[PDB]
RNA sequence: GCCUGGCGGCCGUAGCGCGGUGGUCCCACCUGACCCCAUGCCGAACUCAGAAGUGAAACGCCGUAGCGCCGAUGGUAGUGUGGGGUCUCCCCAUGCGAGAGUAGGGAACUGCCAGGCA
RNA sequence: GCUCAACGGAUAAAAGGUACUCCGGGGAUAACAGGCUGAUACCGCCCAAGAGUUCAUAUCGACGGCGGUGUUUGGCACCUCGAUGUCGGCUCAUCACAUCCUGGGGCUGAAGUAGGUCCCAAGGGUAUGGCUGUUCGCCAUUUAAAGUGGUACGCGAGCUGG
RNA sequence: CCUCCUAAAGAGUAACGGAGGAGCACGAAGGUUGGCUAAUCCUGGUCGGACAUCAGGAGGUUAGUGCAAUGGCAUAAGCCA
RNA sequence: GGUUCUCCCCGAAAGCUAUUUAGGUAGCGCCUCGUGAAUUCAUCUCCGGGGGUAGAGCACUGUUUCGGCAAGGGGGUCACUUACCAACCCGAUGCAAACUGCGAAUACCGGAGAAUGUUAUCACGGGAGACACACGGCGGGUGCUAACGUCCGUCGUGAAGAGGGAAACAACCCAGACCGCCAGCUAAGGUCCCAAAGUCAUGGUUAAGUGGGAAACGAUGUGGGAAGGCCCAGACAGCCAGGAUGUUGGCAAGCAGCCAUCAUUUAAAGAAAGCGUAAUAGCUCACUGGUCGAGUCGGCCUGCGCGGAAGAU
């Protein structure tokens, strides 16, 4: 049922992810197959309130990034130390 | 809480003894763990240990032995006494005072109880300012040249009564603040009764099975501090307020004593003092001895008094009951805590001790009397209730004089029966 | 009760890997056999590392238990 | 009051508190206090926020402490001058950083959790968040 | 080509466990002990003269992710230089960038010599 | 042949008092007062277990928390050692307000008189004696009140010298 | 005088900073040749107890080092002749 | 303490070691003049190295919390057992300057290569001065992550450095004065007047003179963002109506306290929210509907504001 919409990260590095993390997107990582690990970004907002919902780390995701359906499992998330925020997370295909 | 050497000295050619059990009983609660208990007899005491130099030498190669920390007498030695065994021994030595202020420092949780412990210690402390040792040494000078103009030994007593005075006034600070609380009460006719003693007397679970109010008790000495005040029914004047108060020992220190002048405002303007006596207390006379004692001291023995002797139950074969006076007054009532022997006829010598009054009106009135009962039931209650031919009700009431002339005044008073 | 220090023994790599040697130049000073001696190099009675031919430092690794070792190659 | 049984040494280095706290997720329980803010807490302070939060619970449910005070703190007399051998331990602390979960919660509904943390919140010295436990 | 022995390279992706398998040669145990040699007692070990037996144990080989081991990408922590703040601590630009953890890998690879069987 | 151990070792051989004091120096360095700080002190607030006849917040307030002043004790050694006279008293004062009295007000466990507490308010007022060198303190007797602090702990080129 | 830390991953680095030691010992406790491998626990066993020696097993240095600490030591630098 | 004419070039240190030494002095480090010897030296790139710091982690040394599987002791039976305690091990969780199965950035050592630099490197000789340092930044010990405090490391400035800025203000920011000019461009910092330059352009916030001093904490101030409940089955605050049966539940009536804390007819009612009553009666909250026709309710994240906020000419 979850559906998120990712861009493809055009620089990946310390100074990149915080300056996506203050236009309030975040990095995240699709791995796990054997085709090769794809960094993207998301929106915060929306992949908040979407992880709010419990089944978020059961289900099958699918992740719509250059009109490519991939489908995945949330696999680990990093959360701010004591914001109520996203840093990164892990997707394992699925 | 550390390692002590008990000192106790046998004073039996004047009135200057102390108890050794009692002594060992403050010690316990202290906490302190005592490692050897050192006697001595002796005429008058030794102006320069306090005790022989022979037992001095005796105390100091028992704290050597024992590996002791503090020394305990059970007696008031002065500073100079303290100084030399503190020279011969370097163990702290510590006056039955001095054991006394830790025991209520340690106890102290509310802020009056701390205010006086605390002033109390700074006096004791004042006291014992005798070694002016600094690192500044004697200030040198002459006629028109620079300097502090007075010794340390001058500024450091400025500095201790200056400090001891803040202590006093923000003491009579509480002493205003508890003023307000007790005039709450004495506007209304309130009869207060204050129930003391020495400790350990079961005072404290008396005021608990008598007001069904949990307060502390234990077989701790100086368990209570600072009073409790609770409501209790009395047949004839109806509410009462039964106090609670901080128990007494055998020579208080009058530091102590003038500090709590805060917390004995109950017992100064109690309307009974109630004596509770422990019965199966060996020392019985030495107890009645040293409340009144204090009672003297703080000038409270003026007030109405009435003797209670608990733990009865102690006592082998033996039923409560009422000791009355020559003008058939009871000056001595015994009851026991855990049964509750006794306690009605306490009861009853409370009805029998604050009272003004014993005629008994009977009143009766046409269909116009459920005011008369909202009134009755108001000031007191009815006495003897029942009705009588024709509907009408027959009442039988015993209030005192000011419930008979308020209700007077807020009544048409036609029924020509009460005054 | 603490003011109390020795003497520092200046101990430590006095000479690093890849840099020429004379025969008898003190390679590393160390407290046991931190590093151990390899070809061309002598352990001294205090546990000192110094070179016995003329040659270039070199710092390896070797052994099953991975033992750092000092040896010198000839240039 | 916390402190530690022994201690191979008395006296630690004043040292740092900086950068971000480890243990930053409801582990045990079902809810937690975690720290926002940045120090130290003593062992006064622990006990005064468990004592006032067990009693916003009366008796009912589990409570976890996660920090203990294991630093040694001294403090020099007064009218002493300095230097002379460094000072004599007084009480001892947990350095916390921001994210520490403090204290943890099970066994009650959340309303009670929340009423009891911001009891014991109002004896710390540092801001603190409710948190609640979280899967993944 | 297959198997064994000796000596190396590398030093856990190489080990420890579990299951199977081998005696032609080799190896192992094994047979005996005046003597060569030895037990702070013991032919257990060291050692000598041998070859009836068995690969039981040991050893080699093969299979098994039980444990060990190895281990990305991405993110995070830290930090050099320059600058800023609300300056006990942080943030911005730029360069370097862990540890832990996840996905996954992993039942080593190889050189000289000798003997047996093809 | 060295506890020459004060261990780069004055000589083989060596302790104290000075208020009867002296001389060269140093504000490189203490005491006074000033400065920085503010642990301590004083005041203020946050939470509310509890006390308060029932009743957390009339009046208090434990366990703990955060500030303010610069005001006590301290910390530092920044100024002054080619001199910045110290404590108390007298004379003369001046500001602050965290108000002692008098004014205005909210609450009160304010029936009335009399109070308590908080808020506003610095115009004016704001003891005399016994004891002691005293500041303080105790006491006697007063008053509407006998405020708390700053001013080189105001004030010796104004007095005194306990 | 020696060991560690402060000491900021070469050296070095101060305070009346935090902790401990030395002012020796040994003609074997030195040299060399040959040989060997610990602590602890589990189980069974005469006197035997939680802990004396023996037998096997797990374990792999959690032992040892003449004396502090640090760093080392299985080729052993540990033990025996 | 004082030490007398001029100009030109270079130009320190306030550290280590030792000392009856500590405000003295000596060797070295640093200055300077001279002589001599090689890419000698610095910077950057690449290459060869060793770390054990920051961080991290918990195999080790210690410390810590909870759970599990459970020896062993002890209050009692006079070997059972156990509301106390409980080592080992197992799982999760943290902490360490004197912990490390990991581990950087920098710095340091060495080699090679350009370019650049008044040989800036080394040695020897003549002459010194100096060995009270101060503050600022970063890393620390100590102190209270107190001090214009003290003690180290490292860089900068002052010392020994003027000019511009910070009102004034050795050590902070910009920046290194050979001399003259009534010429121009910029740095920090600024551009309404004192006072040189925008009462400049565009879009927002604040109403507190916040700006131009301050905390925990308190608050329908005000802007913005993402969701959520409810509403045309009519919502929210407004406006009418009912709260009773056992029962005065029991040990004082719902309303001192304590225990049961469940039904009930029913549109609905907690054995009752405070007031109040001696206490009932009473008061009415929770509890439920009618009428009322466009939005309403309250949690989260954030910008800027408010209170908390009292000193002496
Ligand atoms: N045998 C017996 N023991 C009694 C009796 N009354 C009281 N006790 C016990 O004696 C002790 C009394 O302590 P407490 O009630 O605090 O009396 P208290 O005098 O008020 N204590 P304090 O004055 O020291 O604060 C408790 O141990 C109580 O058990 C009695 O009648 N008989
Ligand atoms: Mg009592």
């Amino acid at each position: 049922m979850f559906t998120i919409n990712a861009e493809v990260r055009k620089e990946q590095g310390k100074g990149a992810s915080r300056r996506l993390r203050a236009a309030n997107k975040f990095p995240a990582i699709i791995y796990g197959g054997k085709e090769a690990p794809l960094a993207i970004e998301l929106d915060h907002d929306k992949v908040m309130n979407m992880q709010a919902k419990a089944e978020f780390y059961s289900e099958v995701l699918t992740i719509v990034v250059d009109g490519k359906e991939i489908k995945v499992k949330a696999q680990d998330v990093q959360r701010h130390p004591y914001k109520p925020k996203l840093q990164h997370i892990d997707f394992v295909r699925a | 809480g550390e390692q002590a050497v008990l000192v106790h000295i046998y004073f039996a050619q004047d009135k200057d003894m102390e108890d050794l059990q009692e002594f060992e009983s403050l010690v316990s609660s202290a906490g302190v763990e005592a490692l050897q208990v050192i006697t001595g007899s002796r005429k008058a005491p030794h102006p320069k240990y306090f005790v022989g130099e022979g037992k001095a030498v005796e105390i100091a190669e028992a704290v050597k032995a024992t590996g002791a920390s503090v020394v305990l007498f059970d007696h008031a030695l002065s500073p100079a006494q303290e100084r030399n065994l503190e020279r011969l021994c370097e163990c702290r030595v510590i006056d039955r005072t001095g054991l006394i202020l830790d025991i209520f420092a340690q106890r102290a949780r509310t802020h009056e109880g701390k205010l006086q412990v605390e002033l109390a210690q700074l006096r004791h402390l004042a006291t014992r300012l005798v070694r002016g040792w600094t690192h500044l040494e004697r200030q040198k000078g002459g006629i028109g040249l620079r300097g502090p103009g007075e010794t340390q030994l001058e500024t450091d007593r400025r500095l201790l009564r200056n400090r001891i005075v803040q202590i006093q006034s923000r003491l009579e600070r509480v002493e205003k603040q508890r003023e307000q609380g007790r005039q709450s009460r004495i506007k209304a006719d309130v009869p207060t009764v204050s129930l003391v003693g020495y400790t350990n007397a079961g005072k404290s679970t008396l005021f608990n099975r008598i007001t069904e109010a949990r307060v502390y008790a234990a077989d701790q000495l100086f368990a209570t501090l600072d009073p409790t005040l609770r409501r209790i029914d009395v047949a004839d004047v109806g509410e009462t307020v039964l106090a609670d108060t901080v128990g007494f020992i055998r020579h208080l220190p009058h530091d102590l004593v003038a500090a709590f002048k805060a917390t004995l405002q109950e017992t100064r303007q109690a309307t009974l003092l109630l004596h509770v006596i422990d019965a199966a207390d060996v020392r019985v006379q030495e107890n009645i001895e040293a409340v009144n004692t204090v009672l003297e001291e703080i000038d409270a023995h003026e007030i109405p008094t009435l003797l209670v002797m608990n733990k009865i139950d102690m006592l082998e074969d033996f039923e409560p009951r009422i000791d009355r006076d020559e003008e058939n007054k009871p000056n001595r009532v015994w009851l026991s805590a855990q049964t509750g022997a006794g306690i009605p006829q306490l009861f009853q010598a409370l009805t029998e001790r604050l009272s003004g009054e014993v005629a008994q009106h009977t009143l009766r009135l046409p269909p116009q009397e459920g005011r008369l009962r909202s009134r009755f039931y108001q000031l007191q209650a009815i006495e003897k209730e029942w009705m009588e031919e024709d509907g009408s009700v027959s009442l039988q009431v015993r209030m005192p004089i000011v419930d008979w002339r308020r209700l007077c005044k807020q009544e048409p008073a036609l029924i020509d029966y009460l005054i | 009760r603490n003011g109390r220090d020795s003497e520092a023994k200046r101990l430590g790599v006095k000479r690093f890997g890849g840099e020429s040697v004379l025969a008898g130049s003190i390679i590393v000073r160390q407290r046991g056999t931190k590093f151990h001696a390899g070809a061309n190099v002598g352990c001294g009675r205090d546990h000192t590392l110094f070179a016995k031919a003329d040659g270039k430092v070199k710092f390896e690794v070797k052994g099953p238990k991975n033992r750092k070792f000092i040896s010198i190659e000839a240039e | 009051m916390l402190q530690p049984k022994r201690t191979k040494f008395r006296k630690m280095h004043k040292g740092r508190n900086r950068g971000l706290a480890q243990g930053t997720d409801v582990s045990f329980g079902s809810f937690g206090l975690k720290a926002v803010g940045r120090g130290r807490l003593t062992a006064r302070q622990i006990e005064a926020a468990r004592r006032a939060m067990t009693r916003a619970v009366k008796r009912q449910g589990k409570i976890w402490i996660r920090v203990f005070p294991d630093k040694p703190i001294t403090e020099k007399p007064l009218a002493v001058r300095m230097g002379k051998g460094k000072g004599n331990v007084e009480y001892w602390v947990a350095l916390i950083q921001p994210g520490k979960v403090l204290y943890e919660m099970d066994g009650v509904p959340e309303e009670l959790a929340r009423e009891a943390f911001k009891l014991a919140a109002a004896k710390l010295p540092i801001k603190t968040t409710f948190v609640t436990k979280t899967v993944m």
